[PDB]
């Protein structure tokens, strides 16, 4: 019961996906052959909800893998953890989309599409009530942001009723990347506003200043970034997969979190985190997390939320722990910072506690923020895609893939009224 | 004959419920496999040889609740088919509750209520335990009652209910759901036990000397007031109450059936030994503000009836003289309509404590269930609450995804008004 | 003396039969050669020293189904020349069984008969196994029961049979064979009673937790019935039914002989701990729509009559209780030219279960034997699934090349017509 | 009782026989020799249904082997389980039919025939109940074509009353082997008009794709691709050599088949079908098989089945099942794929279970499916027909052995109005 499609887009997005399943077999036990060898009779029951039973006592993930490109496809399958994916489900193109949304919205991911489709509808029929799915990607190349749209669109017409989440890498200001980012980010989170329920905005220059400044790390390696953020997906759906005092959904979430239809962008992040040194002049208590995780400095979105009001902000607490504790914390938080929450919602905290806790930690948190600093990041997309878009520049290349400059102004509008209604609602 | 049907909704339902059955099994000797190595017979069918069952079920949109239950240490006390389990949650939505999921799963859990009704010689009524907040609480509850109102009707109705506190709530859209539920609750139930999280957090810190109570010590108190109201079914005492009897005594008109309980003494087993604990005494706690349920102030309400229902080693003489006192203390006010406030219940058997709990053995104890105007300043918060997310339109279109309109929460709120309104004019 | 002549034809009349034969034996402690380390006479025939023989006739027209009895583990049971097999089956046809292929074995299977019924000094009739759908089993089975019918006449008839589910059927054409015998089923036997394997299935998934039942799980349950059924004749009971007093009680015209059957209670072995299995409760599952046999609604109908046949722990005035409470249902109704609609026998003997079965030991069980107009709406679809079919003339062709003329199939359809149109007739 | 008679005609016919007695013989537990070293007493009960008794505790294939070539008889003789067959059962002329169907039907083929009804008779006469025959050939050559079109009018003259099945491997629409391939099969398909009871059309672009696409297969040869004809005969089969809980043999299918005479033209399927990497990442369950076998890229026919609609379906089923599950997602097939089959025939699907699996597996699956898709085979080929004869290309060759062309355009006009009256009933 409640199962959940995962499915990866893309580069980034699949690796994110490799370091996520090798996160999520480690909790429930399973080895990289599919087998279980866990010692807890809680690892297996509720496994369905994201591994499929095959014959001799294996498991295997609920995941889709799709790229333009084969290489991505080889370089998973030969990682720590490669073999357990089912070959069926590794859906690759030939070309690549050569950082051009065009080109994986239009063009070779609409020649792709078919198949990833087909597997994906096995897969739901396969599952006994398939809650939604988890689409792991990023904005500002072709193929995660150009085909992982075009996926979605095609999902939310089969499954309009199923709730539909993106873990979307995002753009930071000052890394920039690319060239074209600002183009590729645009036309996809218009496409994110009308057919995501829940959007968890990740940003890469937030997880280098985690790094370096929390972790105090010498050098980070993506891998390690992409564990920060494995970390966070696998507390959204901890409730799903273990039992608890007070349990929290998908859905749940969604419906505390989300007051308007649009405003579904999340700042996420995770606590606690500390280096090797720091692990001992500490106290492994709920008001030392609840420090870590509202301070502005452990959001894994480049935003200051000090720039703005939490609409909402869900908590998702995991190990043995005082309610009535876990309670004075956070309305502590709320009285203390009066000034970074909406006055006309009332308890803007929603709580959710799993028994159950992450490998090594007694105590660990996942905190959910809607807060009116994403503005920011809209907004400074907004206004380089006006820069470019101003003297035409780089447009002949979508142009070649069929895409018309009016969709360009349509997503920009689109992009800009989002922005004047989180401000109002701020 | 005397039996009494109990109902376990949502989370909270059930795991109330089973602090409930565990208090239950110990009081009556029975194991937590149905076999006693009479009068649990109000709570328990008896099968064959070597088994007893309990009289309930329990109810839940969502399978990992009841799963616990399932898998654990009560596995073989519950028969299988009084466990009711759906696939999808209600969201924290009334209208999943009450409508798009609640009305695939009713049926069953109606047939299976049947079932067990039939069983009973001597229906007493039902206690069925949720929170106001769920959505599976609030808008499955509301749906199943109306049912039973349906079906049975003239057969008592009893709902335990945990309330949304003012400051401590740990979801952000109970307001409305408390609404809602509200509206079908009046149109039904017959009466309805508030309680609060916080009140209870705040008596376990201050009267136990526990630093951080979790949830399992909150149901093992509830519990407690739950085998008050029923030892004296349970048990034969001096002086007795039934369920229909309390009804008549504590509800003064039709629509004002929300009393709030209270217990005493919620003692530790050190700060017991230098108390000498007598009636008087725990009578006199019983009418503090601090050892309240629910967060209010009835030193600014005024009291409509009180039930005290004493257990233990109790003799009439004492309470009447502790009644006597507690009548001559000015600061405790009753209406002028009603000059003879207290219906009193002694029963012999002393309260008996789970194997690790919070709470110290005693001689005597007392549960006192008040009609009190005070009350209503709750559903004033609430309102207050209600009005401000609504003025935005706040969340409200999840709602109507599921079927709900617009005006229905208009008529709620309405509803809700003329009840305060109602409350006010009776205190006058 | 009261002796019962056992007929099993094509493949599912085989597999009930052996499964019966599997149930009588451990009943009467009749080992699988025969052996046993009195009322088992009924059912069995005895030669010499150390040996009971069936008083069964074993057809089918391939050999497949009835090798199997011949190599399997009650090979020494039967004796070879009552297992009768031809070389060419009916292949699905009704011609073929009717015609082709039946009048090749009928006279020889006849003779056997004959010779089995003249060892026999007290004939109370012939139960005849089938299926309606299968070539053989309507095609062969209609031929055979107009011989019988001829030679004996007056000697009762009853046929077992496994009717076609609305939305599982497992062939194409069985509409035809359904609507074909369907005409000499009425002209010929005395009483049938209807059975359907999807409803059998729900029953085994939902009453006894079964994932995955196959055939033989079915087969075993229907064997109960049967065993029910003739029980009354195989045990000395103390209040008992004869089959020609259960044709008198159970049909009330001489077309209306159609009574759906049922059981209870069908439970899981651990299910059975829980549950006080009363005579009243299990009365009461008896008159619920969920433990048919065939799929309807009786609460659209009305009965007729209904025969109650109670085993084991059973004595008389719990029954009439029951009766009564059944009687003050509203939501049952029974016909109102008919004010007395019970026949009621109990029987001494609890329900044997046979080793290695789905179903739990019970003290006590009861087989309702209920006619109703509500079985009508089965022929209703069978009849429009066989009037699509016949639009096109689709798989005629083949009935035609046996020898069928397309007139006898409008002739069918016109006997079920009218048929229907009687049922209608009885309810108003 | 119940014994078939197995004829071979031409080389691909002679070919797939080989293959077909091969693993039938393995399954019965017969080696090479003729010898029984089977376990179970299931594999001797039925042996009569396809081997004769011979003395000294011996079993020989009761075939029939024919060619207007040699070379091929030496072959199959040099084969593994060459030595099997009765010597005097093979029937080869010397000359060959140089892909001519008047060279196999009218002439050489002529001559030749006499010697085989000879044989059959007597093969006939040797069996206690021939429930009927089964040819395996082609329809684009000569001997296959003509020659074995005309042995089966002389079969069907004698035995009237008994069935008549051909696995018939189709000319493809890509995969022309041959120039007058066209003109063979048209002849050849009028004649199995009139003349078989059922006709499994068997297509070797089909078989490529499944050995491609769904075996992964890096390369297939002819012995490979005959494997899965032959396991598909078996399945037929299979209801008369072993005992079961639900049992069809071959008139059965038939009579709930074929619905008006003329359509008799199966397209059949065989499931499960994995690769050696693929097998540890699946569920063996008959949900599964039920999913891969209607599925339209599993079909042996070259003919997409979402172009038609199914008038009847046949599925047989092998190893220990639940009917109960079996019957469910037949049911589910059917109601969720509503449009893909005929709403004037209700419950368009037939079931057969048989307890003995095949070798190597615990379930197995064999589809037969009476498709109005199967018209684009026809109608393919009756254009091509009409391409050549317009010009008159290659007649003089068919005219040369007798042939008249007033025959031609009989043929052409009756396959015209086959093809219509399948889409008719469509
Ligand atoms: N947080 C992480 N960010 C990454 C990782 N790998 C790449 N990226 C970031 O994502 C962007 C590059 O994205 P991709 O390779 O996924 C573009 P994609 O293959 O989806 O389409 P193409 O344009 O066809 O290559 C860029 O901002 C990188 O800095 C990673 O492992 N973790
Ligand atoms: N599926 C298979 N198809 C085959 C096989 N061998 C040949 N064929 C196909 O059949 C056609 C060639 O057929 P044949 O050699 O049988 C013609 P035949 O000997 O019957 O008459 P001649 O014209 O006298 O040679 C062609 O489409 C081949 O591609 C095989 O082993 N499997
Ligand atoms: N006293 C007490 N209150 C509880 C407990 N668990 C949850 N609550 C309260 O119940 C309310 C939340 O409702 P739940 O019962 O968790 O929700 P639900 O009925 O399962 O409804 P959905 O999950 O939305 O389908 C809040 O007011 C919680 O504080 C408990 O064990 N004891
Ligand atoms: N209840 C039950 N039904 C069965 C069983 N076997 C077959 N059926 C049903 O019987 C019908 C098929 O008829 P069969 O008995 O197999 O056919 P037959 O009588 O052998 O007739 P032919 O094979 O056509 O000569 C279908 O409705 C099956 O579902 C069984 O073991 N139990
Ligand atoms: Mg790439
Ligand atoms: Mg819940
Ligand atoms: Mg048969
Ligand atoms: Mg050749």
């Amino acid at each position: 019961m409640r199962e959940i499609v995962h499915i990866q887009a893309g580069q980034c997005g699949n690796q994110i996906g490799a370091k996520f399943w090798e996160v999520i077999s480690d909790e429930h036990g399973i080895d990289p052959t599919g087998s279980y060898h866990g010692d807890s009779d809680l690892q297996l029951e509720r496994i369905n909800v994201y591994y499929n039973e095959a014959a001799g006592n294996k498991y295997v993930p609920r995941a889709i893998l799709v790229d333009l490109e084969p290489g991505t496809m080889d370089s998973v399958r030969s990682g720590p953890f490669g073999q357990i994916f089912r070959p069926d489900n590794f859906v690759f193109g030939q070309s690549g989309a050569g950082n051009n949304w065009a080109k994986g919205h239009y063009t070779e991911g609409a020649e792709l599409v078919d198949s990833v489709l087909d597997v994906v509808r096995k897969e739901s029929e396969s599952c006994d009530c398939l809650q939604g799915f988890q689409l792991t990607h990023s904005l500002g190349g072709g193929t995660g942001s150009g085909m992982g749209t075009l996926l979605i669109s095609k999902i939310r017409e089969e499954y309009p009723d199923r709730i539909m989440n993106t873990f979307s890498v995002v753009p930071s200001p000052k890394v920039s990347d690319t060239v074209v980012e600002p183009y590729n980010a645009t036309l996809s989170v218009h496409q994110l506003v009308e057919n995501t329920d829940e959007t968890y905005c990740i940003d890469n220059e937030a997880l280098y200043d985690i790094c370096f400044r929390t972790l105090k790390l010498t050098t980070p390696t993506y891998g390690d970034l992409n564990h920060l953020v494995s970390a966070t997906m696998s507390g959204v759906t901890t409730c799903l997969r273990f039992p608890g005092q007070l349990n929290a959904d998908l859905r749940k979430l969604a419906v505390n979190m989300v007051p308007f239809p649009r405003l579904h962008f999340f700042m996420p992040g995770f606590a606690p985190l500390t280096s090797r040194g720091s692990q001992q002049y500490r106290a492994l208590t709920v008001p030392e997390l609840t420090q870590q995780m509202f301070d502005a400095k452990n959001m894994m979105a480049a935003c200051d939320p000090r720039h703005g009001r939490y609409l909402t902000v869900a908590a998702v607490f995991r190990g043995r722990m005082s309610m009535k504790e876990v309670d004075e914390q956070m309305l502590n938080v709320q009285n203390k910072n009066s000034s970074y929450f909406v006055e006309w919602i009332p308890n803007n905290v929603k709580t959710a506690v799993c028994d159950i806790p992450p490998r090594g930690l007694k105590m660990s948190a996942t905190f959910i923020g809607n807060s009116t600093a994403i503005q920011e990041l809209f907004k400074r997309i907004s206004e380089q895609f006006t820069a470019m878009f101003r003297r035409k520049a780089f447009l002949h290349w979508y142009t070649g893939e069929g895409m018309d400059e009016m969709e360009f102004t349509e997503a920009e509008s689109n992009m800009n009224d989002l922005v004047s209604e989180y401000q109002q609602y701020q | 004959m005397r039996e009494c049907i109990s109902i376990h909704v949502g989370q909270a339902g059930v795991q109330i419920g089973n602090a409930c059955w565990e208090l239950y099994c110990l009081e009556h000797g029975i194991q937590p496999d149905g076999q006693m190595p009479d009068s649990f017979n109000t709570f328990f069918s008896e099968t064959g040889a070597g088994k007893h069952v309990p009289r309930a079920v329990f109810v839940d949109l969502e399978p990992t609740v009841i799963d616990e239950v399932r898998t654990g240490t009560y596995r073989q006390l519950f028969h299988p088919e009084q466990l009711i389990t759906g696939k999808e949650d209600a969201a924290n939505n009334y209208a999943r509750g009450h409508y798009t999921i609640g009305k695939e799963i009713i049926d069953l859990v109606l047939d299976r209520i049947r079932k067990l009704a039939d069983q009973c010689t001597g229906l007493q009524g039902f206690l069925v335990f949720h929170s106001f907040g769920g959505g599976t609480g609030s808008g499955f509850t509301s749906l199943l009652m109306e049912r039973l109102s349906v079906d049975y009707g003239k057969k008592s109705k009893l709902e335990f209910s945990i309330y949304p506190a003012p400051q401590v709530s740990t979801a952000v859209v109970e307001p409305y759901n408390s609404i809602l539920t509200t509206h079908t609750t009046l149109e039904h139930s017959d009466c309805a036990f508030m309680v609060d999280n916080e009140a209870i957090y705040d008596i376990c810190r201050r009267n136990l000397d526990i630093e951080r109570p979790t949830y399992t010590n909150l149901n093992r108190l509830i519990s407690q007031i739950v085998s008050s109201i029923t030892a004296s079914l349970r048990f034969d005492g001096a002086l007795n109450v039934d369920l229909t009897e309390f009804q008549t005594n504590l509800v003064p008109y039709p629509r004002i059936h929300f009393p709030l309980a209270t217990y005493a003494p919620v003692i530790s087993a050190e700060k017991a030994y230098h108390e000498q604990l007598s009636v008087a005494e725990i009578t006199n706690a019983c009418f503090e503000p601090a050892n309240q349920m629910v967060k209010c102030d009835p030193r600014h309400g005024k009291y409509m009836a009180c039930c005290l229902l004493y257990r233990g080693d109790v003799v009439p003489k004492d309470v009447n003289a502790a009644i006597a006192t507690i009548k001559t203390k000015r600061s405790i006010q009753f209406v002028d309509w009603c000059p003879t406030g207290f219906k009193v219940g002694i029963n012999y058997q002393p309260p008996t404590v789970v194997p690790g709990g919070d709470l110290a053995k005693v001689q005597r104890a007392v549960c006192m269930l008040s009609n009190t105007t005070a009350i209503a300043e709750a559903w004033a918060r609430l309102d207050h609450k209600f009005d401000l997310m609504y003025a935005k339109r706040a969340f409200v279109h999840w709602y109507v995804g599921e079927g709900m309109e617009e005006g229905e929460f208009s008529e709620a709120r309405e509803d809700m008004a003329a009840l305060e309104k109602d409350y006010e004019e009776v205190g006058v």
